[PDB]
């Protein structure tokens, strides 16, 4: 749901 | 004693159950995708969410969904312990020791010493892609009480620049900061996985 979309690896999401 | 409860990594229907028990007991639940300073995390596994890496950099208590239920079915907030991600260590896990017990070793690391975050006394100067949000990561290093460098003010005093591509950039470029460069990974890797 877009309303439950945080990442659960913000260290990933930064390196690609 | 405040319950300021957040939760990560929780499909909608899982967080819809969680929630509904927490009109059972007097708390605050603060629903966002960001960091809000909880007392209590509920998460669903080991991760590096944004809530999860600065709930650890804070001390608070990470713990599993029975500490909602459980407490919900009492009628009363119970003992956080056996419930804290860190409480039992799984010997054969995809997650090393360390990580598998970082909540638990800041919050008990961060009241032994006094200080207030995993991050203190840290001054960060970020240099994040520039196509890419460095919001996130700035609230974990705040949560952790990390003093993040903005661009007008003063690099005196600067402990740490933590770098996107860090380990390609030029020794003339990082000539620029008196301080070293460190990797996006390093600020997970502190928390997580480095033996202190
Ligand atoms: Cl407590
Ligand atoms: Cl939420
Ligand atoms: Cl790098
Ligand atoms: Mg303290």
């Amino acid at each position: 749901d877009s309303c439950n979309s945080s990442s659960s690896d913000i260290i990933r999401d930064l390196l690609e | 004693p405040k319950h300021i409860i957040q939760m990560t990594g929780f499909k909608m229907e899982e967080k819809e159950a969680l929630v509904k028990l927490l009109l059972k007991l007097d708390c605050t639940f603060i629903k966002s995708e960001k960091y809000k300073n909880c007392t209590h995390l509920i998460a669903e596994r080991l991760c590096k969410s944004e809530k999860f890496l600065a709930a650890c950099a804070a001390g608070k208590w990470i713990l599993t969904k029975d500490y909602i239920i459980h407490s919900a079915k009492s009628g009363r907030w119970l003992d956080e312990t056996t419930y804290e991600w860190g409480y039992k260590i799984e010997k054969d896990s995809r997650y090393s020791p360390q990580m598998q017990s970082a909540p638990k070793r800041w919050r008990e690391e961060l009241k032994r010493t006094g200080a207030p975050g995993a991050f203190h006394r840290w001054k960060v100067v970020l240099l994040v892609r520039t196509d890419k949000r460095s919001d996130s990561l700035i609230r974990v290093l705040e949560a952790g009480k990390a003093n993040v460098i903005l661009p007008k003010s003063s690099p005196s005093g600067i402990t740490h620049v933590i770098a996107s591509n860090a380990r390609i950039k030029a020794e003339k470029e990082k000539d620029n900061f008196k301080a070293p460069f460190y990797p996006i990974q390093y600020l997970g890797d502190f928390l997580l996985e480095k033996l202190e």
